[PDB]
């Protein structure tokens, strides 16, 4: 989909589910930080600080 | 080419002018391969692998069986496909005809200068090829097999343009 | 009923993982073990000490032109390299896949001497003892171009 | 580049047969006139029109005639109903001596045969050797997997048709298992 | 190091090691023992979502 | 399990003169459908992975006292086991064992598209006599079981292809029997 | 790290990643393949995920 | 398949540059290279001490009155001065230039012994043994006189 000719259907295939896959990976890394960093900041129960 | 044939022989065709009498190979082909036989010279100078390219020499191969006569026998002379132009990797694949020719067979190489009249040969060698129970064992059940099959496929034949 | 001739033997140096050769022209080869068991005396009996034993072989051979292979025997029992040697009984093969290969004992160790002798009108025989350095391992090996 | 395969046997198709189509062939054993016999040898011929889709094939495989054995001649009479294809007649020859050697001998051609008799008898002609027990399959083999293939693609035609059927019975499944929660 | 920590990065593709050794692997076991046959009717019918 | 599938053989697809080898197989007269050959390729020095898709493997035999009048020989078909290791076996047929004494085998393969074929040691087998016996199967048979099965699977296929054409009738009735057991079952519960 | 200090565990097969290396370029060096098609490989080789 | 009387072996004061000579009829010729290892034990296993290793050669050849060769060597062996010796295979010649000059071994050291013998009616015979002193080098050497 990004315009570049592979070897074979199976690389491409490869390439294409590997950068989905990643993209939805970063996408729920960046849900969970956002949360975490929510409830921390709410929360907040760190003394040595 | 593939990964199905033997190529497992590395023949050490060094061009050096002191002396290289014949090589004695320890190889052999069944004569029923006729399919795949890979022969992968390499070359060198002295100690080194040699650099040709296709715009530098062109390659031949000439193939010789034993007993070679007008009447009986075998000769030829083809070319080497080269594989890599830097460590000097010459993969040959044998012609479907020889391996049905039993016995001995001698070779030899042949370098010729591209845009000159220059030439190089390299040493010789004999890769025999021993017979095979496959290529053998009967005159006639062949024969009838084939006829059986061509009976078969002609009964058939009726049938499927029928039913189709 | 083993005729002499049938035992085979081959040699090379253990950096050589490539290398392989083998003695020729064998004239009288022997194997040795020789156990070191001497008692001390004891009072109320005695008792049969277990000592090494270091076992060696010595074959006398021929040299020839198209060959220097005993030169690199003369040249390790100075330099002192490591070997490895095979004492292959053909005509004896696996049991279960192992046909191809032969029984044989598979020893390294150094080449304790190389004495070779020459006499007029007469070809030259080289004599070499290699010590084993240990156990002699047993199993089956391949011959080099099925002789 | 030539070559000399050491059985010295040949099987060689007389030009001079232009006339109603009596295939007349010879043989050649150590450049000589093999004298052949019934139980000596065998023989066998195919032949198939030009390139006819499915309808219209001279498909015929038949064996020889013996017209002349110490000459070493095989006669093979063509008969009316195969000629009346006036298309290129691709052609091959199958002879066996049987002779404590795995010689088959093929020899693939073709001509132009008319409607009336045989026209044309040209085209580049070849032979092979059958020395190896794997070619046997591949004599006829081409055909043989072709009419395989055809086959097959009947058989795909019809696994569609029958798939066409059983997605409904997958809906039909499905919709009752979501119909009945 | 574990085999999961490693990266190898193709072009635009980020993934461990572990896994796309374990891929290597699978593509050669279905190379050799996976059945075949009818790709084009395969293909034909791989054309429905 | 009883069967004699202990041994094993080594066959070396490489161009290096890999000689005949008496590989000490001997089955018996009175064997039938338990004398098993385990075959294990290997390219150069480890294991050539196999397939029955992309290639087809068949194996010749040959009793050494073959004549015209008198002799034994076949080829037939492997039956690929672990592939991937480059495995497989051979069931000995049932008619060959009749014939007895030394025996020369060989293993080829064909790849297919290309017909390109590999022939790999051509290696010696024994069969011995024992006192189960006195019917002589002198007649020499040649049949080759590759291009047999070959026809066969092709007339079977035939057959198959005729049966599927018939049941593509049935199929509307399938259908339809199938929605009223479905409806029959929601309305049951 | 020099391959041989790294761990590749899979399915209860542990191993070192240069070793598998190995043996995976054995495996495809001792791969067999036929022409099956015009593309019948290409597709079988696709049917992994 | 080398004829003993092939080997060719010379010797030559280590002074005298220019000086060139061969030793003539030698009836048996022997070379030898003794390893001295001797293990000694250890608890948890042995090793296998690697010792010097004293190289030498004996030859026996006749005496005659058109030489004086065996005199000098009957002269170092008390004197005790050095010499060197070439032991050159004939009929084995260079790869790349080398061609005039033969395959040998040379080493330099003393001559530890001269011994002749005398018997009535008989010509004296002269042995004399060599000892090395240390590795041996190889390479190719050119004869004199063409013989």
């Amino acid at each position: 989909n990004t315009g570049y000719d592979h070897k074979t259907l199976q690389d491409r295939l490869y390439h294409d589910y590997s950068t989905l896959d990643a993209f939805t990976k970063k996408v729920e890394k960046a849900v969970d930080e956002n949360y975490k960093e929510y409830r921390a900041t709410e929360y907040r129960f760190e003394p040595k600080e | 080419v593939d990964n199905f044939s033997k190529d497992d022989n590395l023949i050490e065709l060094q061009t050096t002018s002191q002396y290289n009498p014949v090589i004695d190979t320890n190889i052999s082909f069944y004569e029923s391969d006729r399919g795949t036989g890979v022969l992968n010279f390499a070359v060198t100078k002295n100690n080194r692998p040699l650099s040709i390219s296709s715009e530098h020499v062109k390659t031949f191969i000439v193939l010789k069986t034993d007993d070679y006569n007008v009447d009986r026998g075998a000769y030829i002379s083809d070319e080497l496909t080269i594989v890599d132009a830097i460590n000097g990797r010459l993969q040959y694949v044998i012609p479907n005809e020889f391996l049905k020719h039993s016995g001995k067979v001698h070779a030899q190489a042949f370098f010729t200068q591209n845009g000159s009249d220059n030439v190089v040969v390299e040493r010789q060698f004999s890769f025999n090829i021993e017979n095979d129970l496959v290529s053998g064992f009967d005159g006639i059940t062949k024969l009838v097999y084939i006829k059986s099959i061509q009976d078969t496929i002609e009964a058939v034949g009726k049938d499927f343009n029928q039913l189709k | 009923m083993k005729n002499s001739n049938d035992r085979i033997i081959l040699f090379r140096k253990a950096g050589e993982k490539v290398d392989a050769t083998k003695m020729l022209f064998l004239t009288e080869y022997g194997l040795s073990h020789e156990a070191d068991t001497d008692t001390e005396d004891t009072m109320d009996g005695s008792y049969n000490t277990g000592g090494s034993v270091e076992s060696t072989m010595s074959g006398t051979a021929k040299m020839f032109y198209g060959d220097d292979f005993a030169d690199e025997i003369e040249d390790a029992v100075v330099d002192r390299v490591l070997y490895e040697a095979w004492e292959v009984e053909s005509r004896i093969p696996g049991k279960n896949g192992d046909s191809a290969k032969f029984k044989a004992k598979y020893f390294q160790g150094f080449h304790n001497k190389f004495e070779l002798k020459a006499e007029a009108n007469g070809i030259d025989e080289y004599e070499y003892e290699y010590g084993v350095n240990g156990r002699f391992q047993r199993g089956f090996a391949t011959l080099p171009e099925a002789v | 580049s030539q070559y000399n395969p050491v059985i010295d046997t040949n099987i060689s198709f007389y030009e001079s047969d232009r006339g109603t189509g009596v295939l007349n062939f010879a043989v050649t054993k150590n450049n000589r006139p093999l004298s052949i016999s019934s139980e000596h040898v065998k023989t066998f011929i195919v032949l198939k029109t030009d390139d006819y889709n499915v309808d219209r094939g001279a498909y015929i495989s038949d064996e020889l005639t013996i017209v002349d054995a110490i000459n070493g001649r095989l006669q093979y009479v063509i008969p009316n109903e195969f000629l009346k294809h006036s298309g290129k007649v691709h052609a091959q020859a199958f002879f066996t001596q049987n002779g404590s050697d795995n010689v088959v001998v093929e020899r693939q051609f073709s001509f132009n045969i008319e409607n009336d008799l045989v026209s044309g008898f040209d085209g580049i002609t070849k032979l092979v050797y059958i020395k190896s027990i794997q070619d046997t399959i591949e004599a006829v083999g081409k055909d043989f997997n072709q009419l395989k293939q055809n086959m097959a693609d009947t058989q795909t035609l019809i696994a569609k048709v029958n798939d066409s059927a059983t997605k409904g019975i997958q809906q039909i499944e499905i919709k009752q298992n979501e119909a009945i929660q | 190091h574990n085999g999961e920590q490693i990266k190898y990065e193709h072009l635009n593709v980020t993934s461990s090691v572990s896994d796309f050794l374990t891929y290597l692997n699978g593509r050669f076991s279905n190379m050799v023992l996976g059945h075949n046959g009818d790709g084009i009717n395969e293909v034909k019918d791989a054309r429905v979502d």
